[PDB]
């Protein structure tokens, strides 16, 4: 099994983080990223709607939409706010996909994200003090 | 079509903005 455990850990990390306490280093990062997205998304909400309007997505053009916004996002380098946009963007893309009855893409997009994040942002992240840096300089 | 580029670039300019207003 062990999926009882995933549930228990998830319920506890959530209950803990409400009180300011963080279950693992991973629980910390997940929380910092979630909070940063909600904050980015609310602050630059107009900037997001403009984005949705300009890109109809079909299962054949969804990747094109992805690579275009991503390559532009990291054109002349990397920072944390740009990394938040990256996450915020993919979350929005995933939501438009389910909205427009195209739920199949959701896992594709996640994979595109994972590979990009893994193969393209990780070296910058590892060289700028890892994920703990951004938890400690942006989180809270 | 100008607003294609523009909406992309504005995501990037926001990230840079977020990058400094949250430190
Ligand atoms: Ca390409």
């Amino acid at each position: 099994s062990q999926s009882n455990r995933e549930l228990v850990v998830d319920f506890l990390s959530y209950k803990l983080s409400q009180k300011g306490y963080s279950w693992s280093q991973m629980a910390a990062v997940k929380q910092a990223l979630r909070e940063a997205g909600d904050e980015f998304e609310l602050r630059y909400r107009r900037a997001f709607s403009d984005l949705t309007s300009q890109l109809h997505i079909t299962p054949g053009t969804a990747y094109q939409s992805f690579e275009q916004v991503v390559n532009e996002l990291f054109r002349d380098g990397v920072n944390w706010g740009r990394i938040v946009a990256f996450f915020s963007f993919g979350g929005a893309l995933c939501v438009e996909s389910v909205d427009k009855e195209m739920q199949v893409l959701v896992s594709r997009i996640a994979a595109w994200m994972a590979t990009y994040l893994n193969d393209h942002l990780e070296p910058w992240i590892q060289e700028n003090g890892g994920w703990d840096t951004f938890v400690e300089l942006y989180g809270n | 079509v100008i607003p294609m580029a523009a909406v992309k670039q504005a995501l990037r300019e926001a990230g840079d903005e977020f990058e400094l207003r949250y430190r």
